[PDB]
């Protein structure tokens, strides 16, 4: 309620280190108004490892799917049939993205 | 002040030289 | 002096904006458990600003009314730290860059594919005329003199008029 | 690298990239080292 | 209705009649080109200054010329 | 052909669209189109929608020239029917034929044909404008 | 024939509602009309110069007549520092009572507008002082009105139509033109000064029943004739003489004493009289120059036939410049307005400079107004001078009778013209807007010491050189024992060195670092707005891109989406593109001298001097400051007589807004829009039997460009004449 | 009308460009232009040398004679242009 929100440092060179501002904290940096504060702590994310540990799952999921575009242009591409499944397509969207994506994030 | 003799004075040379200009623009006519 | 001006190393109003600019960041240094890298950074700025007023104060520049200091683009040699050395510097910058565009542009008109090298440059080849475009005002003169560097002007497209 | 890779690494865009983030780095070094001048 | 010119550097390449959506132009036969043919406007008060025409020639400076002038309701495509 | 047009013409089968004549028609200056097709078929009309064309002989009214020259092109660089002609319906009942007008299209040569329009010089050898003030004419 | 256009026939047969429109747009391009010669041309030029000459007497004379009825002249005479002049009383069944209260000031009991024009003081010094005499003024130039107008429909008769060798008669009328209506005319003002505004100054009534009785010197035509001119010189007004009063007075009707009345902070009226008699004997010596019936005097042909370089340096000289401007109205036509948007520019220099009216420098509404006024006048009649030349281009230049001329020349060169032009703006957008920049980065990083400040040493020895001495330069005028010094010592200098080193006139303002980047924005403006009125002008004739530009005409909407696209590109096409570069010059002159003259009038200099280096110094003192007075004429506690201007603000704000429309919204969206409409109307019941003549149409291209730019233009000027109105007003210094 | 007065193909302007002094020869053009000059200045330098008054010392002689220092710039060009006519 008194620690202004702040995840964002400018490096001093051109007389620009004004902009570390006095966020609270004893931190220097420029508030932040993106909310991802609240966010983690609406997961119970009150350490500073998990943090860490989900930007490396990020990057490694970003790799994956960097993977896979070119698996599915370069290596195995699928017919047009494949795409004009659209009530399996529907189906597993509801269902598994979806319902799935809600369940497990209830749990 | 200005008497009312005088307005309507300078009223009247307005109204002539209104139709003084109505007469000048009909004679550029249309 | 020039135009009522007096030097910055003179003046009271440049001296009381150094004690205002170290005093605000002295004011922000208060919330700040000293060793952390932020207190270190806030004596960083505060040592910056003081060498940046003393550098003023000793290049012998002129402040006026408002403690700020006054460039005189005149030409006097006094102030040739001013405008005039870093307008030989800027022509000089500006000459080698527009003479390494112009070599590499002839060289991309004597090709083949004179379309293909300029989207997909040459890099070796740009890379000599960039590095030898170092003696631009001695070759333009040259070309000058010997008649390359101007088309005649019977040769340039023109308008109907 | 290769002798088709380079070729694209020679294009227009890639190389103005390229030589915008020398010549910002070369200024910003300067700026870091040599700070705060107005005369020469 | 505007004016519709075609000058002697037509080539009688047939692009500027077939581009016409209003059956301005038409080829007509000559004999001052290879292809023996130049174009024509006899219809230009069905012309409505697209320039379409203008569009389509090939030559250096287009040789069929359309003259913005006066405007009917053929020639403001007008529909009511 | 000659300036008669059949009346009794059967029309494409279409389902009425807001986009057809309006009262500047039966005032001032109709159009008309009518084509031999081969077999029952759907077509895009110029005025929005879709309409079917008949079998055998059709006609259609518009209301300016364009939509039927475009109607004309659709008919062309589509399935392909080149025996179009194209009317002009006047309020008091009176035809006049606009398209192939000397019985073939315009792109093809045909003798018997008077250039119209032509100018025996090149484009940049126009006079002056000041050469035509005050004379009403022009430079063209 | 009897449709509206009956000028145009192409017009008259256009079954659209464009007929109207390009008929009302083309009323007085007597040009292109349908069956005009020349002579006819030339005739109905001259009644349309009768006719708009008693325009402008006529709202002289309704300017006289209102202060006269509704004004309080009587009052302000008495009191000018502190009684606000009244320009007309206000009728209006729309108001309520608290406006009626609040519009309610002066000394008058009637809701009043305040008059912003400066008409008090400048009829104060010619000698009014009753509301009688600016009512026989009103009736003077009421009468002088109706002369014109008979004049006008007089020489329209087939009996006093004029010859076509009449008006091409150049010697004959500028010999006239120089001699009367110069020379006679300042002769006849310094006549009026002596014998009626000089005595009134004095105390003296000097009117029409007793001024061919009262002596304006105590000598009279002695030191005239004897040759003793410098007795009406002796005993001028002493520096104690109270305007309008007899203490301190003195009895010299032709003096050059220089710099300021002390009281009135206005020049010597003595001074002005010796002007215009200086200025009177030169115009008319001027005049005595060309050949009209009598041998003697030059032929205007033979000079400019004669003006030949040696060796080909010009080309064939000015050889057939004669022929050119006699035949084409449209060259005369803009080296006047040239002239004329010079003159207008230099007349609102001068008078914030050098005012010559009493009990102005105080007010600051009229000596903001005035110069913001004759400033945007000037821009105008620049625009419209190049304009016009482009005009000449299209449809009067004839090729060849200029060949070789200093004229063909200049299409010869046109290319480097125009890129040098570009090269010199380019030049200073980049730097003047880098400067800006960086001082806005440097002030915003907290380092204003950082900031690159030139001083403008070329101006400010300028100043130096004309008597300033507060620069240190110590140069010509500001140094004492030099040539320059000595030579004026004894006739105007004292005058002028009191006057230029006082801190109270606005004779040479001083300047500093801010001053300098304006001054460079200001040039970048002239520059652009040059650039792109002579590439217009040079390029009317045909370019690359439209070698056949002189047979489309002057104005015409495009060349089709052919060969790239050719949007914009008539000569049209570059003043409307002109049009707002002049407008944004304009705003920027009037900026500077309004943040100046609010800062200097305050006697805050300090705060211009600080915040003018960068934009948001700008951005968060001059506009946002000034403009409280003014967004709160209205609100929800009440309203106050700025209301009104406050109402105007907003209106010249969505007038500038919905310029927008039309100018980046172009036709076809229009016209699919209005032929539905044109449906909807054709198919309703009830509503189908009311039936329009002219068939509704979308506005043209060239049309839309016109309005759109139309209302720009009354946008910006109705947003910028309340700020610059009410927040004078509203901080009275 | 007026006089063909354009020399654009020669080297000099011909004599008819002098108006009412077409026929006066170089000497004395050259001899007045001299005599202008050197009074003109004279009569210039009597307006620094001595202060000029209000009233007291302008001294009209003074101001017509100061004209003839831009009508000693007509007559040595008039001197030239009679020179190379032959005139
Ligand atoms: C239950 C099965 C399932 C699931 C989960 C998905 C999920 C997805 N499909 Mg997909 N699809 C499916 C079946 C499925 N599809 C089938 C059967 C077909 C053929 C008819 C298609 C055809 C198809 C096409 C053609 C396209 C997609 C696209 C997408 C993505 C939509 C973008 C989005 O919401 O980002 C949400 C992002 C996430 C949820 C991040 C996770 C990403 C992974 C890959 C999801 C699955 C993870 C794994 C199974 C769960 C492990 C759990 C573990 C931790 C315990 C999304 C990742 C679109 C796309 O983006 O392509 C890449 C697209 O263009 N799908
Ligand atoms: C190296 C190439 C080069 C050279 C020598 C010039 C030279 C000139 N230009 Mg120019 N110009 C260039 C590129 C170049 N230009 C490019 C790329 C553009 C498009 C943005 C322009 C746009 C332009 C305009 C609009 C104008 C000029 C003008 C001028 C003249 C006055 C100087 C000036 O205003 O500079 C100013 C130059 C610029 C604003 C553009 C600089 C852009 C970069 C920095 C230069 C290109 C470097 C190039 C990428 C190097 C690659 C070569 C390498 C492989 C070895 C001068 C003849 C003016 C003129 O006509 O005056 C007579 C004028 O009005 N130029
Ligand atoms: C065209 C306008 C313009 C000009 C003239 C300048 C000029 C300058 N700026 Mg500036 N600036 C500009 C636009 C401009 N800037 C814009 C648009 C912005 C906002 C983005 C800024 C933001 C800005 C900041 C925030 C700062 C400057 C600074 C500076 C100074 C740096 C001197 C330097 O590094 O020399 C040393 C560099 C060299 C000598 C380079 C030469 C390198 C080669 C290898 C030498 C070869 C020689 C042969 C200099 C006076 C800095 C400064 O010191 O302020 C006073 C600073 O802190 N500027
Ligand atoms: C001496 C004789 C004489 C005089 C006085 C005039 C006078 C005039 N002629 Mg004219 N004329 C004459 C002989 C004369 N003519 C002859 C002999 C010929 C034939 C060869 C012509 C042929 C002729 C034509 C063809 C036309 C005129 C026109 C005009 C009018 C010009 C418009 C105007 O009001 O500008 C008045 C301008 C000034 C008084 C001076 C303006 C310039 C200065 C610099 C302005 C600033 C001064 C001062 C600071 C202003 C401030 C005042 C106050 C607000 C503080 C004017 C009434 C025109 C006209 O309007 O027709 C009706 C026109 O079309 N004349
Ligand atoms: C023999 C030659 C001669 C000389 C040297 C003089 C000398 C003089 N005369 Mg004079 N005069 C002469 C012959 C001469 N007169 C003859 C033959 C007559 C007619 C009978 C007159 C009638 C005459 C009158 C009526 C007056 C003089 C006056 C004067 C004195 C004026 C001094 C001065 O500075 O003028 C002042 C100069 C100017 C005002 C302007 C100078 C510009 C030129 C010279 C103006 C010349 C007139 C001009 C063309 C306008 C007239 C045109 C007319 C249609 C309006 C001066 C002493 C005046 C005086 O007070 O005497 C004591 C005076 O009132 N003279
Ligand atoms: C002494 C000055 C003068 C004179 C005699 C002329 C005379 C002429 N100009 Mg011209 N012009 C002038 C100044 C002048 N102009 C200036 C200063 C500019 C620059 C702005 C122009 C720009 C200009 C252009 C661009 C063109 C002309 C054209 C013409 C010719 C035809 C005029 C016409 O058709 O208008 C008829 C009258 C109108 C169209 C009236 C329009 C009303 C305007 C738009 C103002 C409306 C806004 C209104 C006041 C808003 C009210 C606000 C309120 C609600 C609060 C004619 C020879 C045209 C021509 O034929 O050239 C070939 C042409 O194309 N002039
Ligand atoms: C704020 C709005 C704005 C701005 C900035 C401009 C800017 C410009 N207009 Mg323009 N214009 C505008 C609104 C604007 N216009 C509007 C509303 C209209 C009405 C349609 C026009 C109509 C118009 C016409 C008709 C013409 C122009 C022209 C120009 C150019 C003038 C030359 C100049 O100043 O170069 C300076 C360049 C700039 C200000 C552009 C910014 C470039 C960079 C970002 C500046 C950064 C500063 C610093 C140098 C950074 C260092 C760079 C780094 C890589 C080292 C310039 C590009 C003229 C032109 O092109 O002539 C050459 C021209 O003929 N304009
Ligand atoms: C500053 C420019 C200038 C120049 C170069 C000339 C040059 C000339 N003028 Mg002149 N003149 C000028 C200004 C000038 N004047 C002014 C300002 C006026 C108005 C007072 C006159 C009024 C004037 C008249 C009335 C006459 C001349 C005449 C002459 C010519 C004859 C000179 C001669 O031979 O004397 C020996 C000569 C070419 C005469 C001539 O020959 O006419 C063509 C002639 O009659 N001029
Ligand atoms: C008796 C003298 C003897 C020596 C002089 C002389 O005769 O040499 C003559 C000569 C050469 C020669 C000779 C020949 C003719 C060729 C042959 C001769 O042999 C013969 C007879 O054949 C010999 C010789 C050598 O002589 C050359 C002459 C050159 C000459 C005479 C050059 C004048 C410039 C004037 C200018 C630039 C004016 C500027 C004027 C200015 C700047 C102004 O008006 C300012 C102004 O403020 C002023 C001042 C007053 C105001 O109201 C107006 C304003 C405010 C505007
Ligand atoms: C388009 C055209 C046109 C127009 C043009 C224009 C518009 C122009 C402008 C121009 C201009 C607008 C110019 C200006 C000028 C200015 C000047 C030229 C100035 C001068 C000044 C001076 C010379 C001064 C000096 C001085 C003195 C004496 C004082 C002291 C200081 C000093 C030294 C500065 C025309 C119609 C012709 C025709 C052709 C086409
Ligand atoms: S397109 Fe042009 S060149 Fe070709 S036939 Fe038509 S008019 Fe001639
Ligand atoms: S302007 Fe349009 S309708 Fe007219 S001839 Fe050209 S293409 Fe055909
Ligand atoms: S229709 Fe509009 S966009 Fe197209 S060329 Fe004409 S003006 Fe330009």
């Amino acid at each position: 309620t008194s620690i202004k929100p702040s995840a964002q440092v400018v490096w001093p060179v051109v007389g620009q280190e004004i902009l570390n501002g006095d966020v609270g904290g004893g931190f220097s940096g420029v508030q932040i108004t993106s909310g991802v504060f609240q966010m983690w702590r609406a997961s119970g994310i009150t350490n500073e490892t998990e943090l860490y540990w989900t930007a490396m799952g990020g990057l490694m999921m970003s790799a994956l799917m960097v993977f896979a575009g070119w698996f599915h242009y370069h290596k195995a591409a699928p017919k047009l049939e494949w795409f004009q499944n659209v009530e399996s397509m529907m189906n597993h969207h509801l269902a598994g993205l979806l319902g799935l994506g809600c369940l497990s994030w209830s749990g | 002040m200005i008497t009312d003799s005088q307005i309507f004075f300078a009223l009247c040379i307005a109204l002539t030289a209104a139709v003084l200009a109505i007469g000048l623009g009909r004679q550029l006519y249309v | 002096d020039v135009s009522g001006l007096t030097p910055c190393k003179d003046s009271a109003v440049f001296k009381k904006r150094l004690d205002g600019s170290v005093k605000k960041l002295q004011a922000r240094l208060a919330n700040y458990t000293e060793g952390t890298p932020a207190y270190l950074a806030l004596e960083q700025q505060i040592d910056q600003t003081k060498a940046r007023f003393a550098k003023y104060g000793d290049k012998g520049l002129l402040c006026g009314a408002d403690g700020l200091p006054h460039l005189i683009a005149d030409g006097r040699p006094d102030h040739a730290g001013e405008f005039v050395i870093p307008a030989f510097g800027f022509l000089y910058i500006a000459g080698w860059i527009g003479w390494a565009g112009r070599s590499y542009l002839q060289f991309s008109k004597k090709t083949d594919k004179p379309n293909e090298n300029e989207i997909i440059i040459n890099v070796p080849v740009a890379l000599g005329m960039m590095s030898g475009a170092f003696l631009w005002p001695l070759a333009a003169w040259k070309e000058l003199i010997n008649g390359q560097l101007l088309v005649p002007g019977d040769e340039v497209t023109v308008s109907p008029r | 690298m290769s002798k088709d890779l380079l070729k694209y690494l020679s294009t227009a865009p890639v190389l103005l990239t390229a030589w915008m983030s020398l010549t910002a780095g070369m200024i910003i070094e300067i700026q870091r080292f040599f700070p705060d001048s107005l005369s020469f | 209705s505007h004016s519709v010119r075609v000058y002697d550097t037509c080539i009688g390449c047939t692009q500027c009649v077939r581009a016409c959506p209003c059956d301005v132009l038409e080829m007509v036969p000559w004999d001052g080109c290879k292809a023996g043919q130049i174009a024509s406007a006899p219809r230009a008060e069905d012309c409505i200054g697209c320039k379409r025409c203008e569009t389509a020639c090939p030559t250096d400076f287009l040789s069929v010329r359309v003259y913005l002038g006066s405007e009917t309701t053929r020639s403001l495509g007008l529909t009511y | 052909t000659s300036d008669v047009l059949n009346l009794q013409i059967p029309t494409p089968t279409f389902g009425g669209s807001t986009g057809g004549w309006l009262r500047a028609a039966e005032i001032e200056e109709k159009y008309a189109i009518t084509w031999t097709s081969k077999k029952e078929q759907i077509f895009e009309m110029p005025t929005s929608g879709a309409a079917i064309m008949q079998k055998g002989e059709n006609l259609l009214y518009l209301a300016k020239k364009e939509q039927c020259l475009a109607l004309s092109t659709q008919l062309r660089t589509l399935f392909k029917i080149s025996d179009y002609k194209i009317y002009r319906i006047f309020p008091n009942s009176e035809v006049q034929y606009l398209h192939p007008k000397d019985g073939v299209f315009p792109e093809k040569l045909n003798e018997g044909r008077i250039g119209v329009g032509n100018v025996g010089y090149s484009i940049g050898k126009n006079p002056n404008p000041v050469n035509v003030k005050f004379t009403g004419k022009n430079t063209f | 024939a009897t449709k509206f256009p009956k000028f145009s026939q192409a017009l008259a047969q256009d079954p659209a509602t464009r007929r109207i429109w390009y008929g009302i747009a083309t009323a007085h391009d007597l040009e292109s009309h349908d069956g005009m010669t020349e002579e006819n041309l030339y005739q109905k030029i001259f009644a349309s110069h009768f006719g708009h000459l008693a325009i402008i007497f006529l709202w002289t004379s309704g300017n006289l007549f209102h202060v006269a009825w509704q004004g309080n002249f009587q009052q302000w005479v008495l009191n000018p520092l502190k009684v606000k002049p009244i320009a007309h009383a206000i009728w209006d069944p729309h108001f309520g009572q608290s406006a009626i209260k609040a519009f309610t000031r002066g000394g008058v009991s009637y809701p009043v507008n305040i008059a912003t024009s400066g008409v008090y003081h400048w009829w104060y010094t010619v000698g009014m002082r009753t509301n009688e005499d600016l009512y026989f003024g009103a009736l003077g130039l009421l009468v002088l009105s109706t002369t014109l107008l008979f004049a006008g429909w007089l020489h329209l008769q087939p009996k006093f139509r004029p010859g076509i060798a009449w008006f091409k008669n150049n010697e004959s009328r500028l010999n006239h033109h120089l001699s009367g209506l110069f020379g006679v005319s300042s002769l006849a003002w310094s006549g009026h000064l002596i014998h009626v505004a000089i005595p009134e100054s004095r105390g003296q009534h000097i009117r029409w029943n007793n001024f061919t009785s009262t002596l304006p010197h105590p000598e009279g035509l002695t030191p005239f004739f004897t040759g003793n001119w410098g007795l009406y010189a002796e005993n001028p007004d002493t520096a104690q003489h109270i305007f309008g009063t007899s203490e301190g007075a003195g009895t010299a009707i032709l003096t050059f004493l220089g710099g300021f009345h002390p009281q009135t902070q206005s020049m010597w009226l003595t001074d002005i009289a010796h002007h215009h008699l200086a200025i009177a004997v030169v115009f008319i010596f001027a005049g005595h120059m060309y050949r009209t019936n009598w041998g003697i005097g030059h032929s205007m042909k033979e000079i400019l036939d004669a003006h030949v370089p040696p060796k080909g340096r010009l080309g064939a000289g000015h050889r057939g410049l004669f022929e050119t401007i006699t035949d084409s109205l449209h060259m005369q036509l803009g080296l006047a307005l040239a002239s004329l948007g010079v003159a207008t520019s230099l007349v609102a220099q001068h008078m914030y400079a050098l005012p010559s009216y009493a009990f102005m420098a105080k007010d600051y509404v009229t000596q903001a107004a005035l110069y913001t006024h004759h400033q945007y006048i000037a821009g105008f009649l620049m625009v419209g001078a190049f304009a016009h030349g482009a005009i000449f281009f299209v449809r009067d230049y004839d090729p060849e009778v200029n060949k070789d001329n200093v004229l063909a020349r200049m299409l010869q060169h046109k290319e480097a013209i125009i890129s040098h032009l570009s090269w010199v703006s380019l030049f200073l957008g980049f730097h003047t807007l880098g400067l800006y920049i960086h001082n806005d980065v440097c002030v915003a990083f907290g380092t204003p010491e950082k900031q690159i400040l030139f001083e403008p040493v070329f101006a400010q020895f300028i100043q130096a050189a004309s008597g300033k001495a507060l620069y240190g330069f110590d140069v010509l005028l500001s140094s004492s024992t030099s040539a320059a010094s000595v030579a004026s010592s004894k006739i105007w200098l004292p005058g002028w060195m009191e006057a230029i080193n006082s801190g109270k006139n606005s004779l040479f303002l001083t300047i500093g670092p801010g001053d300098f980047l304006v001054h460079h924005a200001i040039a970048l403006g002239l520059h652009t707005t040059t650039l792109i009125l002579v590439k217009g002008a040079l390029d009317a004739r045909g370019s690359k891109l439209m070698p056949d530009k002189k047979d489309f005409g002057y104005s015409f909407p495009c060349d089709g989406p052919g060969r790239g696209g050719t949007c914009d590109i008539s000569a049209w096409d570059a003043f409307y593109l002109a049009m707002f570069w002049m407008l944004n010059t304009i705003s920027w002159v009037t900026f500077y001298w309004h943040w100046k003259h609010l800062t200097v009038w305050g006697g805050n200099a300090a705060a211009f001097n600080e915040s003018s280096t960068y934009i948001m110094g700008w951005l968060r003192d001059y506009l946002w400051l000034n403009s409280s007075p003014l967004i709160n004429g209205y609100n929800a506690f009440g309203m106050n007589a700025q209301a009104v201007w406050a109402w105007m603000f907003l209106f010249g704000h969505l007038i500038w807004a919905t310029g927008f429309m039309f100018l980046i919204s172009w036709r076809g969206y229009w016209q699919e829009l209005i032929e539905t409409l044109v449906w909807a109307h054709e198919r309703t019941p009830i509503a189908n039997l009311v039936k329009w003549r002219d068939k509704p149409v979308a506005l043209s291209i060239v049309q839309a460009r016109l309005v759109g730019l139309a209302h720009f233009t009354v946008g910006f000027i109705f947003t910028f004449a309340p700020f610059v109105i009410a927040s004078t007003t509203g901080k009275f210094a | 009308e007026a006089a063909d007065t354009w020399w654009g193909d020669k080297d000099y302007p011909p004599s008819i460009v002098l108006g009412i002094g077409k026929d006066v020869p170089s000497s004395i053009f050259g001899v007045t232009s001299g005599l202008a000059f050197a009074i003109g200045v004279y009569c210039v330098a009597q307006s620094n040398l001595v202060n000029i008054l209000s009233g007291s010392t302008v001294n009209g002689f003074y101001v017509a004679g100061a004209l003839l220092v831009p009508y000693s710039w007509g007559l040595h060009v008039a001197a030239w242009i009679q020179k190379q006519n032959g005139k």
